[PDB]
DNA sequence: GCTGGCACGACTTTTGCACTCGACTAAAGGGGCGCGCATGCTGTTG
DNA sequence: CAACAGCATGCGCGCCCAGGGCGTGCAAAAGTCGTGCCAGC
């Protein structure tokens, strides 16, 4: 389940044109378009396999998978790009100190 | 904290040789072409407007000595890292990403159809984001605090 | 009276990590200040009495928030 | 004059860690000021 | 019971009173990760 | 970095850090904690100084919070570990220090107190009048006495200086036919050369001023700074952080670089037969050195010798 | 009237300050491996 | 003879301790020894 994260969007209409997205993400965002009047904002998508270290790496928060494998690849992705942490995770609210 | 003022901003490898690059395929320029022309060897044609070597390009150091006096015209071009800065700064994403756009039309190779979409996904990140691209190559380095390099 | 299993007060309240939010919430009290025991104390620690007292089904997060509003309607 | 907080000063409460690259200038906000020898302490005063 | 410096104290104090309760704070080791990567020309701050 | 023993630290406790440890655990409100906070710094290495009082009070800047606040909370913070600890004066120190005798000591309760609290200042010399101003005879007051002197001062038992920092020496001198001769025992490469020429100039001083003699002969600078032409400041930097090692006085040699020196060693030799005079005469000391072809005349030079913790004056 | 401490003076000690590049001849190490991603040269499709 | 797709070589990840080991003038300013003056006993 955690290696089928990360679709990859055929069609237009939702923004986010042709590149690896959260499954969730588009699933909500095609949702939210299927509940609005317009249903071409929907868009095909393809999901991909990862493949678990990949998979890691590609986290939403920036904070944990620094911290697993590569940690200058890691934050300088996430310095340029300007990408907030959310703390959402269990490794995150543990390196701040908070709980689980 | 601390801070130290450099004469001549430089380096910051972390970007640039941490792969991909950047500064690289931010600029459309291959690492060996800024690796190579951070430190001495070439010049790094930086506008140069009204000058033979392409505006933006390299240049044999000695050849381009020599292509000035034979130009007889004089070319802004920077052998250090500040023309990095300059070009650097002369960068506008909007303007690169209408280009990309045309080029992305243009190209009828799929693998020109990835190189394109990471430069698109980078710069508009740069746009949304906030960042200036000019900081990358630092001019003010600051200081680790005293107690945590304890002696 | 130690208490080698809890099951008797997972019954009480299911899913233990709630039982155990409500068990040291209850036991708080006795332990700082400002709370007498619902059942009679067996020389054991304060933790044991709040476990007891909610296999008993003398307290709950329904009871604690009860006593809540008594205590801050009578204050 | 006193009552003085240095523990009470920070309880911040925070979400979401940002990250983004430092300016020259946000770096001088950090700076308290130049260091500019490359000397560390005196061998004699045992002083910095 | 480690880096928390504040937070070790409260706790010894409490527990030396019976109180029994934790009062958690920052660990040190955040801070410092957040003064070395300063070091680099990235910002990392907490927003809240 | 990390996974390896790096420098990191230690943190030991010294004593302050102790006291204010103490201060966490006890029974202050919030007013009286930034009083104890307050003292706890004012405290010293050596215990017993808390500097001035008013300061204290003052320091807090008004606003009601009398005297007496922080006296009662002065002499709780006095009776934490080390059992008298700052209070004022060593007076009260022994008071402090003497609250607590169990009670159930013969002679020593009362007698201290009276000893203690007052007249201690003539204490100092002998007992004397004293015996008759307490009326006390023999051996009860000279007990009491024993019991006093064998008090302590104040802290300096949390200490935590376990560094005796050492010297390491830098260069030997062997000695040789009644002086010494220089060995060095124990760019980068540019200053290693300047260390060697330092120490062929503590040679030069071996020539500059003679061993055997009363201290050391007179030298200028100028006799090492002509000898190699290197300037003052940097010979006497090189003296000033390397510190010279021989078999006898073995010193970083900056203060060898026979003047006040042999003053001195003729000021140790005066006071070796000062004993007979608790006043001492530095000033006929001086007459004698004038008599001598010093032509001292009450100088420095005598009042070195009647200063430097002598008992002239502070007999007198 | 004598001794001790301190103030004033002289001396003799302390301190200013730094650029070239200096270099210099070796000093050695040294039996995993996967995995992947990118750059570059080749090769075949029209 | 054109651009486009593939094969290949190089470089950077991982694992993991591992042990420590460490001169060259001259010149302006200042620290200190000497000498004298003033105050305490």
């Amino acid at each position: 389940r955690q290696m089928l994260r990360k679709a990859t969007i055929v069609n237009a209409g939702s923004s986010d044109f042709l590149e690896g997205e959260q499954v969730e993400y588009s699933r909500v965002k095609i949702a939210n378009r299927e509940l609005e009047a317009n249903g071409k904002v929907g868009a095909t998508y393809s999901r991909d396999l990862l493949g678990i270290t990949k998979a890691s790496l590609a986290t939403e928060s920036f904070i944990s998978a620094a911290s697993f494998q590569e940690t200058t690849r890691v934050l300088t992705e996430a310095a340029v790009a300007g990408k907030r942490d959310e703390l959402r995770g269990l490794k995150e609210n543990v390196i701040v100190g908070r709980l689980i | 904290m601390g801070h130290i003022e450099l004469a001549s901003p430089t380096a910051h490898i972390w970007f640039l040789k941490s792969l991909p690059s950047r500064i690289g395929l931010l600029l459309d320029m291959p690492l060996r072409d800024i690796e190579r022309v951070l430190y001495f060897e070439s010049y790094v044609v930086i506008e140069g407007g009204m000058t033979n070597l392409e505006r933006q390009q390299i240049l044999t150091e000695e050849q381009y000595l020599d292509a000035l006096e034979e130009f007889g015209d004089e070319f802004d071009a920077k052998m250090g890292a500040e023309a990095i800065q300059a070009l650097l700064k002369s960068m506008d994403l909007e303007q690169e990403c209408e280009q990309l756009r045309e080029e992305l039309n243009e190209t009828n190779s799929e693998t020109k159809r990835k190189k394109l979409t990471k430069r698109i996904k980078l710069l508009e990140a740069f746009v949304q984001s906030g960042n200036k691209p000019e900081w990358m190559i630092l001019t003010v380095l600051p200081v680790l605090p005293p107690d945590l390099r304890p002696l | 009276m130690a208490r080698v299993t809890v099951q008797d007060a997972v019954e009480k309240i299911g899913n233990r990590f709630d039982l155990v939010l409500v068990a040291a919430r209850r036991a708080r009290q006795m332990q700082v200040g400002g709370k007498d025991p619902l059942v009679p104390e067996e020389n054991d620690k304060t933790t044991v009495i709040a476990l007891r007292e909610i296999e008993e089904g003398l307290i709950n997060n329904q009871i604690l928030d009860v006593r809540e509003r008594q205590e801050q309607q009578e204050q | 004059l006193l009552k003085f907080l240095k523990a009470q000063t920070k309880t911040e409460e925070f979400d979401a860690i940002k990250i983004a690259l430092a300016s020259p200038d946000m770096i001088r906000s950090w700076s308290f000021g130049e260091v500019k020898k490359p000397e560390t302490i005196n061998y004699r005063t045992f002083k910095p | 019971k480690s880096d928390d410096v504040n937070g070790r104290t409260k706790m010894y104090k409490n527990i030396v009173d019976g109180n029994h309760q934790m009062e958690p704070g920052m660990p040190e080791s955040f801070n410092v990760l957040l003064k070395e990567i300063r070091s680099l020309g990235i910002n990392i701050e907490l927003e809240d | 970095d990390d996974e390896l023993p790096v420098y990191q630290g230690e943190t030991t406790q010294t004593l302050q850090d102790y006291l204010m440890w103490q201060v966490e655990l006890t029974p202050f409100t919030d007013t009286d904690r930034a009083i104890a906070t307050s003292i706890v710094d004012a405290v010293d290495d050596t215990g017993y100084l808390t500097i001035q009082i008013e300061d204290i009070v003052d320091s807090i800047g008004d606003d009601e919070i009398g005297l007496e606040e922080v006296e009662a909370v002065l002499k709780r913070i006095q009776r934490f570990d080390p059992v008298g600890v700052a209070a004022k004066d060593l007076r009260d120190c022994l008071l402090i220090q003497l609250s607590q005798f169990a009670k159930e000591t013969p002679w020593l309760e009362e007698a201290r107190l009276i000893i203690s609290d007052h007249l201690d200042l003539l204490a100092n010399h002998d007992f004397r009048t004293l015996m008759r101003v307490t009326r006390l005879k023999e051996e009860v007051l000279k007990e009491a006495v024993n019991l006093i002197q064998s008090l302590d001062p104040r802290p300096g038992q949390s200490i935590q200086t376990s560094e005796p920092e050492y010297v390491i020496p830098d260069v030997l001198v062997r000695k040789v036919s009644g002086r010494w001769t220089v060995e060095l025992n124990a760019l980068e490469s540019r200053n290693d050369t300047l260390l060697r020429v330092s120490r062929c100039i503590v040679e030069q001083q071996q020539a500059f001023f003679e061993q055997g003699e009363e201290y050391m002969k007179p030298m200028v600078l100028a006799d090492i700074a002509q000898a190699v032409e290197m300037h003052e400041s940097t010979i006497s930097r090189v003296t000033t952080q390397k510190y010279l090692h021989s078999p006898r006085g073995i010193f970083e040699l900056k203060y060898f670089f026979a003047s006040s020196t042999a003053i001195r060693a003729l000021v140790k030799k005066l006071i070796a037969a000062e004993n007979p005079a608790k006043p001492l005469s530095d000033s006929k000391l001086t007459s004698m050195l004038s008599e001598q072809g010093i032509m001292v005349a009450r100088r420095t030079v005598a009042k070195y010798r009647e200063s430097l913790s002598i008992p002239p004056s502070n007999q007198r």
